[PDB]
């Protein structure tokens, strides 16, 4: 019937003065555009069909053509920035916002989907969708006593579009829009569907990626305990965004990191720092590094949870990026920690893996490791352990690596290695 | 990050 039409026949049908022929041609276009194998988006655009689809969006007495045109425009807007721009130039944003209030659930869902693609293009189209007033009807669609009564796919699409309205930076979403959206986000964050939870955590991670004031906007709503709970979840698509959000939060002030700590997040890190997924380990070590850069009582809480041995393990064996994050965490620990805490760090066996990592070509990790060693040597000086630590470094082959670093391109590597040799190895 | 956009496929 409407299967495998040529764009020529689609154009012929849409250009006819017969609403039913137009509907048939629009469904044929939808079926062309809904195939995985290279949907002919550019051919549909060149045929000048976008204005006709946008006009069909507003045919209230023919809901099927509304639905078909909405689906076609959704799939067109799902492509490159230029194709999304072609959709937007046709005036589709206000038409989709108007359709959000359609009495037909599938049409409003398709409008949500299209607006999600448009906003997900980037900052400019996101803020334009916002300026057209989509947030109010979007949130109204979710204003029900129990989210469970809503259709699953409908709720998932709503959550995804909202997350896209929270996404992207330079600029970040408007403050008032974020405040308007956040309560519904908090509610979605307690929903039971895995996809809704994952997309809500992704939205929260978007919103926490910025100045401490944005992190505060999010943290004030009291979502950190729920974020930790989800950090403990079994579904990787949930743990990943929850961990990203927690990391972004701990990049803020020490009080926000303390809010993360009080929720019990550290107890989850024995598994996260041994998670078989590389990215989970990497981001968990990055979070730990941003935690060890905090106050001394927070370093002490890291110690009490037995996470220093796990940092040693990650530093000993892990993907190289995770090892970079571990080196950064150790350097922050040693720069901000007490003498007792640095001595404990040494007692857990950090020296040997820290030295083994000095043979890597990455110059910045070498600088980081040398800074950590300098801090440890200061802590030892304060106790008179300088010689004992020097002997330990000699026994594991670290002295050879430092002596080799003396003749290194980077000025700071040069100078720091030479200074270590001159000050602690006579 | 996850997909910015997604088409409705059938």
């Amino acid at each position: 019937g409407t299967v495998n039409w040529s764009v020529e026949d689609i154009v012929k049908g849409i250009n006819s003065n017969n609403l039913e022929s137009q509907l048939q041609a629009t469904q044929a276009a939808r079926k062309l555009l809904s195939r995985e194998k290279q949907p002919p988006i550019d051919n549909i655009i060149r045929a000048g069909l976008i204005p006709k689809f946008v006009s069909f969006l507003g045919k209230t007495d023919c809901s099927p053509i509304q639905f078909e045109s909405a689906w076609a425009l959704t799939n067109i807007a799902s492509g490159t920035s230029e194709q999304t721009k072609a959709v937007v130039d046709g005036g589709a944003i206000p038409a989709f916002i108007s359709l959000l209030a359609s009495p037909h659930a599938h049409i409003s869902e398709q409008a949500v989907w299209a607006l999600g693609n448009i906003a997900g293009d980037g900052s400019a189209f996101r803020d334009l969708v916002i300026k057209h007033g989509a947030i109010d009807p979007l949130l109204a669609l979710l204003a029900v006593p129990d989210l469970s009564t809503l259709a699953c796919g409908y709720l998932r699409n709503l959550t995804w579009t909202l997350s896209n309205l929270c996404r992207n930076k330079n600029p970040a979403p408007p403050l008032d829009a974020v405040e308007q959206i956040l309560p519904t986000l908090v509610r979605l964050l307690h929903h039971n569907d895995p996809e809704v939870l994952a997309d809500s955590c992704w939205a929260i991670s978007y919103l926490t990626d910025g100045p401490n004031e944005r992190i505060e906007m999010v943290v004030k709503k009291g979502v950190v305990p729920q974020l930790v709970k989800l950090l403990g979840a079994t579904e990787l698509p949930i743990v990943t965004p929850a961990l990203r959000a927690i990391g972004n939060i701990v990049t803020g002030t020490d009080e926000q990191t303390q809010k993360v700590i009080d929720a019990g997040a550290l107890a989850v890190f024995p598994s996260l720092l041994t998670n078989p997924k590389t990215n989970i380990q990497k981001e968990a070590t990055w979070t730990m590094s941003n935690i060890t850069a905090g106050r001394q009582d927070q370093i002490q809480q890291v110690v009490n949870h037995g996470l220093v041995p796990f940092l040693v393990g990650v530093l000993s064996k892990a993907d190289f990026k995770t090892q970079k994050e571990a080196a950064w965490a150790i350097t922050n620990y040693t720069s901000g920690g007490t003498v007792e805490q640095i001595v404990y760090l040494v007692h857990c066996g950090i020296i040997e893996p820290l030295m083994n990592l000095l043979s890597a070509k990455d110059t910045k990790i070498i600088q980081v490791i040398l800074d950590a060693i300098s801090n440890i040597f200061q802590a030892a000086e304060k106790l008179g352990e300088t010689e004992k630590l020097s002997i330990m470094i000699e026994e594991c082959g670290g002295l050879d690596k430092i002596e080799a670093l003396q003749r290194h391109e980077n000025e700071s590597v040069y100078k720091a290695s030479l200074n270590l040799i001159e000050k602690y190895f006579s | 990050y996850p997909k910015k956009k997604k088409a409705r496929i059938e």
